[PDB]
RNA sequence: AGCGGCGAGUACACUGUACUUGCUGCUUCUUAGAGGAACAUUGUGUGUCUAACACAAGGAAGUUUAAGGCAACAACAGGUCUGUGAUGUCCUUAGAUGAACUAGGCUGCACGCGUGCUACACUGAUAUAUAUAACGAGUAAAAUAUGCUUGCAUACUUUUCCUCCGCCGAAAGGCGUAGGUAAUCUUUAUCAAUAUAUAUCGUGAUGGGGAUAGAUUAUUGCAAUUAUUAAUCUUGAACGAGGAAUGCCUAGUAAGCAUGAUUCAUCAGAUUGUGCUGACUACGUCCCUGCCCUUUGUACACA
């Protein structure tokens, strides 16, 4: 089940295990430091 | 000169047991930018052999149910699974993919009184393991299969009980016991 | 409810009705629809009020029902109704 | 009678006389059974 | 923030702010959607953030939406032969007014409803 | 001068001409970029850096390209352009360096001068497949 | 000027018999049309009655034509044609003027 | 990284050399500073495709179909609603019977081919039957294509 | 089917290009008339040096280059006299066992077995589009006018195939026309799907997935009730990869995915072809099953 939420290395699935979020929202937070998968920078 | 998903040209590999190497079969002729080539099989004995073992699981994990028959999504999810191997851990993803099927295979199995396993089998089992502890890891496992596959290749190749393969490599093992 | 239906001609009345008897009646009538109309409508003159009309011989399952002959029982109990003439007959044998 | 130009009655089998498994490929207006043993000298050439 | 309970599930609250409205019922994608985009609602921000002022706009856009913009077909039981045009009725009153859908082919009792009453598929379901 | 050149390998043929110019290539309207796989970009790219660009950069070799497979389009294409420039050193630019220009695209492979002639076949009675029987009951 | 017929040797021998009559008449004519053939196929099964294994059979007509023109005369080139031609063999007649 | 090197000569003449779907998105954003165009507020109760049985979910499903059908019109001066609904046809699941592909649904493409015509991009003509490109259409989406090239390029 | 070439260019390069008009310098290119080429082919090997088999190589073509059909002798008391004016014998015709017409049935169902059709998802649920091929297949009636009083009779084109287009309708579908008896029109400088790269979701019986509904709208046929077919809204069964059992299958094939054709007025969930993606491993065995040969034992010969 979910229980992961927005609340509180870029990569997506590294931040996603570190901080345990929903993938969107994952991407969310990758958006909200930097400013279907893309290669890395 | 080439680039595997125009990032990786692997030119340097592990030693292993030097046996296996002549089934990976990493080499020029084999390097291509993405699996999916035009390769054949059906004439002799080698080009199975010959053949990357990048694609040798393009083509391996590809089965499940409805799943079945969807290639192009299946190099879809190597690409991304190669991204996080290297991510999650500091080597080579292809050289920790080397050392999984290297350390994921079968050394012997009595299948009727043990029996040795050819390097053949012997990628072919891990292969195979891998591929089915990706299933059974993608299924009612909350996790998507792509960290799952993440999970269970470095599971594989450091050593780490949590992958399916070695379990069963043990369980495989471990009837010689009993017989040999 | 339904002396409007009773009266009202069948253009508009087809209008209320659904597309499957729209496309039936815009398409053709037949000869023996027609010669059962004008003997069904002799029926409810002769008979009487007091008792429902009687069945049709000659029994088909292509007789649209259209709520200026309700009444009949038939020659398969279930009284064709205003909420039931958009329905065509049936009522078979079906025996269980 | 009730005849019309439409369905399986308006045509059938030229020798059999009979409507059942009839084949109108290119309008051939024949019956699979006669047709089988017709084939050669009709010009069907049995080939692959 | 998120967690909110009405007459329908909402408990997707974790979930996207538009299947917060899509999921009360109508499972279609349709109804719900055009209650949605009738009710102004974006997609980008998710459930947790939602209004009982925006869920109240909801409360009087499906209230008889045929004086809304919304096409005669689109909306569920269109015809329903009778003197009027009747309409989509959702979740509790869904249940009451199919209710007197079914009890009104007890009257018609010809062989389809005899049929799905006896326990058969309208069309059959060819147990054959 | 002109010469043109045809490459049929698979479903696709292609067809090119080899032409007087600066380099201007053309793929229908399109260039050797848009196709979409960046992956097979790259294979049509390996004969350019097999031989060079500055070579390229004193011939035009329109292309049309139609029909049939994504993969078959490039395995043509490669084919009718080598073929396109071994005509063009043998009759208006140069000779000498064409012999060790066969001898660099074999040294490659023999892929790229002849492609393949496997293709399907007629599917056989039995079932769906050429090969597979209707499941058999006793 | 077309030819249709369905076994090859009937139209080589016929298509033969075309252009030695130009070459001695010296006339303007056209080249010549050389179609891909059409196969007419259709599958019918054996076993007139539906006990046994279900077998078909396969068929197949191959269907040959080509095209001529001739800037001559229209009736000289008929009577030419019409006495070496075969009736299991159709022709067809239109001409050219440069 | 859309961008690989070039070392073969170019013309950047006209639109088929730069990319379509980027391209068509580029135009989309052009399209909404502009707003020659109406959304239209008719789009948003019907679906797009018969067998896509959902909405669009995008707010400008009906932006880039005009952009495509513009694109399509570029590639092929000559083509009608029926090639558009073969270039849009889509998948159609009836639930326990099999797939099978239908076409897109006509009145949205025949409403964005009017608008393309009250807008004068494109015209009919009885020869060259399909739609093609006025040449004040061509040097408007010539100078377009040459415009994206070059805020791509540098 | 083109290739050009120049005839004027629509926009750019600078000392040709995408979009267009028209014909003719020319036919490897789009193609078929024709034959050729593949022959243990050359050498390095195994084999009584015989039959045969191996590597490397050129070559598109080395397992007969693969895949397609033809099936001897003898038999079955296999199926069919419901295919035939193929047919013996027996049997029957005005109250038919001939024909037609009305309605009905094989769609009805505790169940069981096949052939199959649709999910159990994130290797996926979803929206946009480029790069998409082939076998394909396609022409005794409308309507109008008059007379009698919508229907009958008589007169004039050809609607009676696929359809392209431009319109109308969400759609289904409806309207008027271009083409074509067809490498010419659908369509083919291109017809489906698995796609695609980024975008909503990010395995939470979930939004997956659809057994299931009434309401209807248009077509098909004179007739759709037994919801033929079909557009939308409502539906939310089982389903966590699977009882005992059991089927098929070694290369562009299995499988997935579509799709052509037949039966067709309307209807694949049937049958026969075609194409895309080109999977896991076998240069094998007689363990099961079932054949072939030799010897052997038989009291079996209906074996």
């Amino acid at each position: 089940k979910l229980n992961h939420a927005v609340f509180i290395v870029i990569t997506p699935s590294a931040i996603a295990e570190k901080y345990k979020v929903n993938l969107s929202v994952a991407r969310a937070v990758i958006n909200h430091l930097a400013d279907s998968q893309k290669l890395y920078t | 000169d080439i680039k595997l998903f125009k990032k990786w040209s692997y030119e340097e590999i592990n030693i292993a047991d030097l046996s296996l190497v002549d089934c990976i079969a990493v080499s020029q002729k084999a390097c291509v930018y993405t699996p999916h080539t035009a390769g054949r099989y059906q004439k002799k004995r080698f080009r199975k052999a010959l053949c990357p073992i990048v694609e040798r699981l393009v083509n391996s994990m590809m089965m499940h149910g409805r799943n079945n028959g969807k290639k192009l999504k299946a190099i879809r999810i190597v690409a991304y699974a190669f991204e996080i191997i290297h991510l999650m851990t500091g080597e080579n993803p292809l050289q920790v993919f080397v050392n999984a099927v290297q350390k994921g295979g079968p050394r012997e199995d009595s299948t009727r009184q043990a029996v040795d396993v050819s390097p053949l089998r012997r990628v072919n089992q891990a292969i195979y393991l891998i591929c089915t502890g990706a299933r059974n890891a993608a299924f009612r496992n909350i996790k998507s299969i792509s960290e799952c596959l993440a999970e269970e290749i470095i599971n594989c190749a450091n050593e780490s009980s949590s992958s399916y393969a070695i379990k069963k490599k043990d369980e495989i093992e471990r009837v010689a016991k009993a017989n040999r | 409810d339904l002396d409007k239906l009773l009266d009202l001609s069948q253009d508009e009345l087809i209008k209320l009705f659904k597309a499957r008897q729209r496309r039936k009646f815009q398409r053709g009538i037949s000869k023996k629809a027609k010669s059962l109309l004008k003997k069904i409508r002799k029926s409810k003159k002769n008979c009487e009020p007091g008792e429902k009309p009687n069945p049709v011989p000659t029994h088909l399952r292509n007789m649209t029902i259209i709520p200026e002959m309700v009444g009949s029982i038939v020659a398969t109990n279930v009284e064709i109704k205003p909420e039931m003439i958009g329905y065509y007959l049936g009522e078979f044998s079906i025996t269980y | 009678v009730h005849p019309k130009k439409y369905g399986q009655g308006s045509r059938q089998c030229r020798v059999c006389s009979n409507k059942h498994a009839i084949i109108r490929k290119y309008n051939i207006n024949i019956c699979r059974q006669c047709f089988r043993e017709r084939a050669d000298i009709i010009g069907f050439k049995k080939y692959r | 923030q998120h967690i909110l309970r009405i007459l329908n599930t909402n408990v997707d609250g974790k979930e996207k702010v538009i299947i917060a409205l899509t999921a009360i019922k109508g499972i279609g994608k349709r109804m719900a959607t055009v209650i949605c985009k009738q009710a102004n609602v974006d997609p980008t921000k998710r459930a947790g953030e939602l209004t009982t002022e925006e869920i109240d706009n909801i409360v009087h856009i499906m209230s008889t939406p045929t004086q809304f913009k919304i096409p005669d077909w689109f909306l569920n039981r269109r015809k329903d032969l009778k003197e009027g045009k009747n309409i989509h009725v959702i979740a509790n009153q869904l249940d009451s007014y199919l209710r007197e859908d079914l009890e009104r082919m007890k009257k018609i009792r010809l062989h389809r409803g005899l049929r799905h009453h006896w326990g058969l598929r309208v069309r059959g379901q060819h147990t054959k | 001068k002109r010469v043109q050149t045809f490459g049929k390998k698979k479903t696709a043929v292609a067809v090119a001409t080899v032409t007087n110019g600066k380099g201007l290539i053309k793929l229908n309207g399109k260039n050797l970029d848009l196709v979409e796989p960046y992956i097979l970009k790259t294979k049509v790219y390996e004969p350019l850096w097999l031989i060079g660009s500055g070579k390229l950069k004193n011939l035009d070799i329109r292309i049309r390209v139609k029909g049939g497979g994504q993969t078959s389009q490039i395995y043509a294409i490669r084919q009718a352009i080598g073929k396109g420039i071994i005509s063009y050193y043998q009759k208006y630019v140069d000779e000498s360096t064409k012999k060790e220009l066969k001898d660099v695209l074999l040294r490659y492979d023999r892929s790229l001068l002849v492609g393949d002639t496997r293709r399907c076949e007629p599917k056989k009675f039995g079932g769906k497949g050429a090969r597979a029987r209707y499941q058999k009951s006793y | 000027i077309a030819l249709t017929s369905k076994n090859l040797r009937a139209i080589e021998k016929v298509c033969s018999d075309i252009m030695k009559g130009a070459k001695e008449k010296n006339l303007n004519v056209s080249g010549p049309v050389r179609l891909p053939v059409k196969t007419l196929r259709i599958t019918t099964r054996k076993s007139p009655c539906g006990e046994g294994t279900n077998t078909w059979d396969r068929f197949e007509l191959r269907i040959y034509k080509r095209l001529i023109d001739l800037y001559s005369q229209c009736e000289v080139v008929t009577q030419m044609t019409s006495i070496n031609i075969d009736p299991v063999v159709e022709v067809e007649v239109i001409i050219t003027d440069s | 990284r859309l961008l690989e090197p070039v070392p073969f000569v170019k013309t950047n003449n006209c639109i088929k050399d730069v990319d379509a779907d980027l391209f068509i998105r580029s135009y989309a954003t052009h399209l909404k500073l502009h707003n020659k165009i109406t959304y239209p507020k008719w789009c948003t109760f019907v679906k797009t495709g018969k067998g896509r049985k959902l909405a669009p979910l995008n707010e400008d499903w009906y932006f880039i179909r005009a952009s495509s059908i513009l694109r399509r019109l570029y590639l092929h001066p000559d083509i009608g609603v029926g090639f558009l609904r073969r270039q849009f046809s889509s998948k159609q699941r009836r639930g326990v019977a099999p797939n099978h592909t239908s076409l897109a649904s006509g009145k949205i493409l025949r409403s964005i081919l009017q608008q393309l015509e009250n807008l004068g991009y494109v015209e009919q003509n009885p020869k060259k039957k399909g739609r093609r490109l006025t040449t004040k259409g061509e040097n408007a989406i010539n100078n377009f294509a040459r415009y994206i090239n070059k805020k791509v390029y540098n």
